[PDB]
């Protein structure tokens, strides 16, 4: 569903931000 | 400073491909980032519509000094800032709070030293 | 025609009760015909016909179940009984459905004693208990199932796993399996080949076999008569003259000169002695049959006397064979214990192979043959004794293993039931599975056990907590003592388990991500330079994280602006920050930006509160991106860096700055920096990126790095060590410099800054090299002279500045009385002037 | 005559300085003669002669050391230099002793670069630093030694151990070593055989070899002339016609018809081309020699041109050979990773053997040959270049291993020095040794490392604490997860280490005993029924405890009375009670008993205070004494029980009571109770013990146990399982009963208590057995009838009571319509009456 | 008790090998141990010299009742017994002391129940 | 020495008492 796809977008973006923080902190 | 304007001219000339003293409105973000600043794309568009009033798509050197000049250029929302005040500014949006204040009551000077 | 048979059964229900009563006493073939008729009877509603089995308060049904789905040693009859029971379940009344499935589950405590015969029963049980007008049937299933059944399931599973684990031969089996052709557990505590004695006459051939054999057909004169008897006899003389002891099996008529005759028996004949007569007018007689221990039902006391004598003789034979088996077991145990201590082979496993596959197999087969003979004679003996006077658990490794393997699929079925799931996790099924089943058994068993564990952990809290606790503890230990044991063997199954559990899309992905991060950082901290740790722990963690970060392939201004706001840091996340906090912060920021006095104040407050949370909460990229041990890790972080930079331009620029900061470290990496340099070249493909680095003074950095590398190579000139890959890092530095010089304004800044002195000095030094002169060095020298003429061709001012640089170099090198360098620069000046 | 040479050196000291100056430039044979002369010079006091080496502020001595004890690649010359230095140390002035040993220790930082050549140097250093008029020499040794030397020792040891541990091929080497014939580490990053071209003439044979060879002698006509040259040549034509390029080595004169001629060269000749001429009047020429890379010192620039061409060609050849070595490395890595996954052999190790021992060896040898050729040509090239214009650490696994192995004996030597001991333990030498050295390296290295660790731990506190901490942690972990890895392989070295450290008779035996007790109890608690744990952890703990308990083989009333007093319990001891507390309590008790008002009050106070301490502080015998897994553990605790009972009579009686209490448990043990029953029979050998048990009602216990066992066997009668060892426990129960009956008063009590009914009933039941009728059962039946007639023969009152028992049995069995039992008892009554 | 003397006679007769009603002075320890008691060898010798006055090496049944009779047949040294009193009776020969008193001030009855 | 032998006697007796206590406690 569109809601599920958007939720996967948010999850991928959240884990991407986690990686960027773990690299640049 | 004189060294500052000298280095800004040095960076400006490199983007000045054809030597007319003007750079394209696309390249302003790149030249401004090359000098140590990190403006967001929304700020970039704010610049582009404020300076490019005539819509020629070019920005000359005297204007190029102006955009960054304002670019390199808060205590009262949390207000001394006590633990309780920080707790309300928290809830609006205890041991950890104590750790916060201890590492930082917090006046203006400690507040500055810790931003 | 199933329907006509069904109406006939309906109008003659007393016939099916007669068949059901008799089938307990029929022989196997008539048993098959009876069960086929019963199956066709329940192919029309048979509602009234089902109640036949419930006679005698369900005793008849239980006898059917016990005799048929468990006791009978034939796969086909068990499958057919399962089909019959399924038809009974489908056509039965609701009360009869409860009664029949109650007859089914009553054999749980007797299941382990029946070996591999329980497969059909368990498939039937799984199909019947599976939840599919059907609401009432599920109600009967729920009413009949009771917690006692699950408790016995768990208890027998635990007992069998304890038996396997505590087995004295478990270590021997585990070691022997990986070394030798392992196809068994033997350490558990034609006419000619069948004949033993033969006599002949003018037209008859009397044959005594080595034992009892049930013959279904005989394939090989005008009339041919076959006779048989299963009376054990000492010699053929007593049967030669007593015709009354021979039973006529079949009479066959042959055509003239018929060379082949196939004689099939509608009912198999069991005979220890057979007699073939050519009644009227080279022979090869070949029989298809099995060894049989169903001996003739003895009729007198002399026969029981001979049977007892056979008991004693076969017991002595079995004792001798068991003694030889033990005597061969001892050296096998000796060699196994020596494994791990140093024909192109290790001869120890050669001895193990001979001992285990040839002699131990023969000894165990002889022991088993004596054993089965003993059961045959003892069974017929007590049969006669009971006629005159009127399953214990085993420690078999294979039987326990197969029961465990099937019970894993049983648990996988039961795990979808919530009540059974809670009961089993409370009983501790997850710990049992993790400790024993995921490490032991065949591959199919391991897969089924992992799937069952995953299904049990789905939708239940603190199960994931305990699972991550065990995984973290054991893997972290293996990390701490990695130098003393096999990290690859110790943590392969658990790494796989963590990989599969992370793929689950329940709500508890966050905890698994936490565990992955902790494992990755701990492995980097302790064993970053260790090969096995990097290949077997760091790499799977990076792969899992990359899979999490990849978006599955299918207002914008607000989304971009919220991306500029750092919502959650890693330090906050490790301490307990949640994804729900992330989405809440993102939503509040998006609302404040959309409203962007109140929304502006909320935006500013959120900005600083999160910044101050980060401050309050307040190298691995270098270690792994240039890890000389593995190219896979370097490629993986190159992919991760590309994925991160592909989303945000400012983050891309920070990544470019970080990568450029790592440039000096590539001098030591040498060939290891191929992936990093390729990533850099992909990253700076834009001319804007090149100019961005030029503003940051990266051109001067490249120049001094080239000078440092050429000085390092010049220092290695006095050393005789020859490294073939010499100058690869200098080659890539030159390539990056050439990429920078392609832009006109960058070349103008290059010439203005008077950095041409560095390239000329490097040209002098590398042209002066002799010992360190490899192919890469020659290619680098070529590229230097190429840059030189390329610069010289552009303009006269560049020529004048190069002349000035040559003059200064001549001064400094003549004050150093360096004749060859002066010669080189004089040659260069001569070449430019003329 | 050493003495005359010594006086000649004394009166001509300027001669020895000349020899010392020249020896740096002499060739190896004259070097040997010079060092022999020097050794004989220092065979009389040479006090004034030693000061020759100290010329040029010790530069000459350091040059001697560097060139001789380290650089020269000959074991004999290094040993002779070591002897020379030892003579210098013995005959030298004190200041010269300091200077010479300072020259010695200055090469510590350069030691690792010299490979196996450091052996003689290190033996010399160990002999010199060893503490042996000698007080001043020890003073010089102490003054010269500085903490920096030990710090460098520790640092290089740590660096090499880190290199070994972090090596990418460490796992490959460890796996391949236990599978294949492992004799190297190749994964680190006659005339005909010597000839390559040959030409002949009427009387001359010109031979070009495949390379440079240093020939010491040639063994194979009236006059035979030999010529040689070491000039590299493309073809034999250029040497055929130019005689000036041939150097005459030796001229030999032959007798008539001489078939053998051995030509020895006083100085070996290095030649790439040799020419043999039969000057005046089938030939097989065989040469003893080595391949040499000392090529002729080139004299012109054409020769350096050819040398550079040879550099390029050999570099290309080496690159090709390294490429083939890598291409064969890849499949070797492939097969190694598959080890552990399932000709009578595993073919995987067959492929490994072929790859590793045959093709990888050949490829590595070819690579190395190209390498040594390259060093030869490069060395001669830079030699000519230096004439015209006027050791780096390696990652070799074998070199690092051998250096580590030798450094372990170095640490074993340095450990006897207290200051160095404290410095090294502070640096963390014990943890380093325990983590890496005791698990890795050859057996000699492991033994030396364990000895060095033991010597370091001797006489120092908290070292034993940390050692026991590591041992306890790792062994306890291996205990907890024993089902998932090899307990035997994981804990063998540490179990051995605990065994050796416990044998030390320092003051810290108490802590090691504490650790042994904790390990034994934990292993019993977790894995008592597990085979590997019992065989590899429980058994060594029991052995160590037994060794501690055994007294080494060489007022009495007071000593006995103090033995009655329990001084220290295990619960108190585990909590921190000490042996000093034990001896203090024993001494106070002995004094109070010797004085035994004040001493009586002290005695009573001590009694109750210790009793109340025990109360305040407030099964394994059963588990291990009848452990069916291992007979060794049962025998060990039988020995321990005997040792304990052999010291105190009351404790002996308590042990007898405990053993008798374990009698019912022997029913399940079966054959496992052989050791316990033998111990019991040894324990009750005294008639007093038998009567003691009789008073306790043990006879009735034996009777009811026999009844229970015969009932259990009778229940197994309906089961078809046949166990050969059936009735062994019943056999031993009968034997114990017969031992009890041997005493007259015991037999009188037996008859009075009317227990004869039990034996008659057992006789009936076992005579009625059919299925369970084994040899032990028949022997038991025999012994029953033996007891029966033995009782019957004694007296008439026994016959009357047996008649009464038969009458009661007839009543109870006739009410049970048991025909055969009634028949048996009627037969017994008939036999007694008639 | 009557059952007690009956069982003592039953045990005595078994050691009475020749039926004279007397057992050897060696066997007294064994017979006395067989009845549940554990006297030390010093106590055994105390018995042997007190009862065997005539030195015949035999003990008859009436005497055999006497030796055990006294055999089956302390508060004041530590004295209520407080923590401090227990500390002096300790030192003569704190948390642990508190544990001692807690598991056991200690009067006669608790003292008995805990021996 | 005699003192050493006596000390080994006491040590063996002490560890023997430890075993007996561990068995009978």
């Amino acid at each position: 569903s569109l809601k599920d796809r958007e939720e996967r977008r948010h999850k991928s973006e959240f884990v991407q931000r986690l990686l960027s923080s773990a690299i640049f902190d | 400073t004189d060294e500052q304007i000298s280095e800004f001219k040095e960076a400006f000339s490199l983007f000045d491909k054809d030597g007319d003293g003007c750079i394209t409105t696309k390249e302003l973000g790149t030249v401004m980032r090359s000098l140590g600043q990190n403006p967001t794309e929304a700020e970039l568009q704010d610049m582009i519509n404020e300076v490019d009033a005539d819509g020629n798509g070019t920005i000359d050197f005297p204007e190029f000094l102006n955009l960054m000049a304002k670019k390199m250029k808060a205590f009262r929302v949390f207000d001394f800032i006590s633990a309780a005040e920080l707790r309300h500014v928290m809830t609006n949006l205890d041991e950890e709070v104590e750790e916060m204040i201890r590492e930082a009551q917090i006046n203006y000077e400690e507040f500055v030293k810790i931003m | 025609r199933p329907r006509n048979w069904q109406k006939y059964c309906l109008r003659h229900g007393d016939f099916l009760s007669f068949l059901l009563n008799g089938v307990f006493h029929f022989a196997e073939e008539s048993v098959i015909q009876t069960l086929k008729l019963l199956n066709l009877a329940f192919y029309v509603d048979m509602e009234g016909v089902v109640d036949i089995f419930s006679a005698n308060c369900g005793d008849l049904l239980r006898q059917f179940i016990d005799f048929f789905l468990l006791e009978w040693n034939s796969s086909s009859v068990r499958t057919e009984a399962k089909s019959v029971i399924y038809g009974l379940w489908h056509h039965g009344r609701h009360s009869f459905k409860e009664s029949l499935l109650a007859a089914l589950l009553q054999k749980v405590r007797y299941l382990p004693a029946y070996g591999q015969n329980i497969v059909e029963y368990t498939e039937l049980v799984s199909l019947l208990l599976d939840k599919a007008s059907k609401q009432a049937i599920n109600e009967l299933v729920d009413r009949c199932l009771n917690p006692d059944v699950i408790r016995c399931f768990f208890e027998t599973l635990h007992s069998q796993n304890e038996l396997i684990a505590n087995h004295p031969n478990s270590r021997i089996y585990s070691t022997l399996g990986n070394l030798v052709e392992f196809d068994g557990y033997y350490l558990e505590s034609k006419l000619e080949s069948l004949k033993s004695e033969t006599k002949f006459t003018d037209n008859r051939i009397i044959v005594k076999c080595t034992g009892s054999y049930t013959i279904q057909s005989v394939t090989m004169v005008k009339v041919l008569n076959l006779y048989y008897n299963n009376r054990p006899v000492s010699d053929l003389s007593e049967l030669k003259n007593n015709w009354s002891l021979w039973k006529r099996a079949k009479s066959c008529h042959l055509s003239f000169n018929q060379t082949e005759l196939k004689v099939e028996f509608p009912i198999p004949i069991t005979a220890c002695n057979f007699m073939i007569e050519l009644d009227s007018f080279r022979f090869e007689f070949n029989f298809m049959a099995k060894p049989s221990f169903i001996f003739d039902n003895m009729e007198n006391d002399e026969d029981m006397k001979k049977g007892l004598a056979a008991i004693e003789s076969e017991s002595e034979n079995a004792h001798k064979r068991y003694q030889q088996l033990l005597g061969f077991k001892k050296p096998l145990l000796k060699i196994v214990s020596s494994i791990g201590e140093t024909c192109k082979i290790n001869r120890k496993i050669a001895l193990l192979g001979v001992l285990y596959g040839e002699k131990c197999k023969a000894a165990f087969d002889s022991v088993s043959k004596s054993v089965q003979t003993l059961q045959g004679l003892r069974r017929v003996l007590m049969s006669y004794l009971h006629q005159k006077n009127s399953k214990t658990p085993n420690n078999c490794y294979g039987c326990a293993t197969t029961f465990v393997t099937q019970c894993l699929e049983i648990l996988q079925v039961l795990s979808k039931h919530p009540r059974s799931r809670k009961q089993l996790v409370a009983a501790g099924i997850l710990s049992e599975l993790f400790e024993n089943n995921i490490h032991q058994g065949p591959k199919t068993a391991r897969a089924q056990a992992r799937a069952a564990l995953s299904t049990f952990s789905e939708g239940d809290l603190s199960a994931v907590n305990e699972l991550n606790n065990l995984v973290q503890k054991k893997i972290m230990y293996c990390l701490e003592h990695h130098r003393s044991m096999d990290i690859a063997l110790a943590t392969r199954e658990e790494m796989l388990l963590l990989s599969e559990v992370c793929s689950l899309t329940d709500e508890f992905w966050e905890s698994r991500l936490r565990l992955v991060f902790q494992l990755l950082f701990s492995s980097i901290k302790l064993g970053a330079k260790h090969p096995a740790i990097s290949e077997h722990i760091i790499l799977p963690c990076l792969k899992i994280i990359s899979v999490a970060c990849t978006p599955p392939k299918p207002n914008l201004n607000v989304s971009q602006k919220t991306r500029d706001i750092q919502l959650v840091s890693y330090l906050e996340w490790e301490k307990g920050a949640s994804y729900l906090d992330f989405v809440r912060r993102q939503y509040k920021a998006s609302q404040s930006i959309r409203g962007a006095r109140t929304h502006r104040s909320d935006f500013l407050a959120l900005k600083y509160t999160l910044r101050w949370k980060r401050r309050s909460s307040r190298s691995w990229v270098t270690e792994l991106i240039l890890s000389a041990c593995s190219q896979s890790i370097r490629s993986e972080m190159c992919t991760l860096i590309s994925l991160l930079a592909a989303q945000s331009s400012p983050r891309r620029y920070r990544l470019i700055n970080l990568l450029i900061g790592l440039l000096p470290a590539t001098l030591a990496a040498g060939e290891s920096s191929a992936e990093y340099f390729e990533l850099l070249f992909k990253m700076i493909e834009t001319q804007d990126a090149l100019l961005f680095l030029t503003v940051r003074g990266c051109l001067t950095t490249i120049c001094k790095l080239i000078s440092q590398e050429v000085g390092n190579i010049e220092s290695l000139e006095r050393s005789l060590q020859i490294d073939i890959s010499q100058g690869f890092t200098l080659h890539k530095l030159l390539e990056l410099l050439g990429k920078f010089l392609e832009v006109p304004n960058i070349r103008s800044r290059f010439m203005r800054d008077n950095l041409l002195s560095h390239v000329l000095e490097a040209l002098i030094v590398i042209r002066g090299l002799i010992v360190q002169k490899t192919k890469l060095i020659n290619d680098c020298n070529r590229r230097l002279k190429d840059l030189l003429d390329g610069l010289l061709l552009e303009s006269s001012e560049n020529k004048r500045q190069f002349i000035r640089a040559c003059v200064s170099g001549l001064q400094t090198h003549a004050e150093e009385n360096k004749g060859r360098t002066c010669l080189f620069i004089l040659e260069q000046l001569c070449n430019l002037i003329c």
